């Protein structure tokens, strides 16, 4: 049966959509598995494939990308989404492709890149990218990992480890923080990602758990400001977001806490 | 090739 993520709520998302702002012409990069279009209760505006074997944007094999987008649009209804498929229908990816995703973005002037996806490797390459994508204006979210915790060190995963993106880590209905979210110092914010009900293909639904879940929010919620604030930059964006999160925990396990959507639109 | 690492969901 349909269903929304009980993140909109938590992170005071329909404050923004009674004001009138639902993220309409914000352009919202997903990169991931491809986003399935046929389904029902997604659009996508747009988007395109850097997997060599898999060149359709629109059929999601996998069903990640289709669970992000719906996150996404439940918390931006009106969003311009676009599918830049950079995952397999396994759920893995060559850095070289998600680059290309990248670069493909930046030239295609997306607001907001979302990365539901990790690696233990860093890169040079990889680094490059996401930093010439902040230094075009564009806001970088990707999940933390669902790597938990190894005493007093980091297990946040690349991109989401880079200074320049948004490193979100993911907590349950009670601002708990859960139990496989990464965590250390890159570690910028919270939002839900325990059973988070979306969307997946062939016009289903279903509740998934990670960081993944998490980064789908704020993606969103990054929208929702740019929708009040177009003038507002990437600077700005993460600025408010950061800036007015709900304090939980210790900010290696926490960061600054639960992303409060209402708080950072004003 | 050595340098190309792999991303997971």
């Amino acid at each position: 049966a349909k269903c929304v993520s009980y993140g909109v709520a938590q992170i005071k998302a329909p404050a923004l959509h009674s004001q009138g702002y639902t993220g309409s012409n914000v352009k919202v990069a997903v990169l991931d598995s491809g986003i399935d279009s046929s389904h029902p209760d997604l659009n996508v505006a747009g988007g395109a494939s850097f997997v060599p074997s898999e060149t359709n944007p629109f059929q999601d094999n996998n069903s990640h990308g289709t669970h992000v987008a719906g996150t996404v649009l439940a918390v931006a209804p009106s969003a311009s989404l676009y599918a830049v498929k950079v995952l397999g229908a396994d759920g893995s990816g060559q850095y070289s492709w998600i680059i290309n995703g990248i670069e493909w973005a930046i030239a295609n002037n997306m607001d907001v890149i979302n990365m539901s996806l990790g690696g233990p490797s860093g890169s040079a390459a990889l680094k490059a990218a996401v930093d010439k994508a902040v230094a075009s204006g564009v806001v970088v979210v990707a999940a933390a990992g669902n790597n938990g915790t190894s005493g007093s060190s980091s297990t946040v995963d690349y991109p989401a480890k880079y200074p320049s993106v948004i490193a979100v880590g993911a907590v349950d209905s009670s601002n708990q923080r859960a139990p496989w979210s990464s965590v250390g110092p890159e570690l910028d914010v919270m939002a839900p990602g325990v059973s988070i009900c979306s969307t997946l293909p062939g016009g289903k639904y279903g509740a998934r758990s990670g960081t993944c879940g998490a980064s789908n929010h704020v993606a969103g919620a990054a929208a929702l400001i740019l929708s009040k604030h177009p003038n507002w930059t990437n600077t700005q964006v993460r600025s408010s977001l950061e800036n007015t999160a709900t304090k939980l925990g210790d900010s290696f396990y926490y960061g600054k806490g639960l992303i409060n959507v209402e708080a950072a639109a004003q | 090739v050595e340098e190309d690492h792999v991303a997971h969901a």
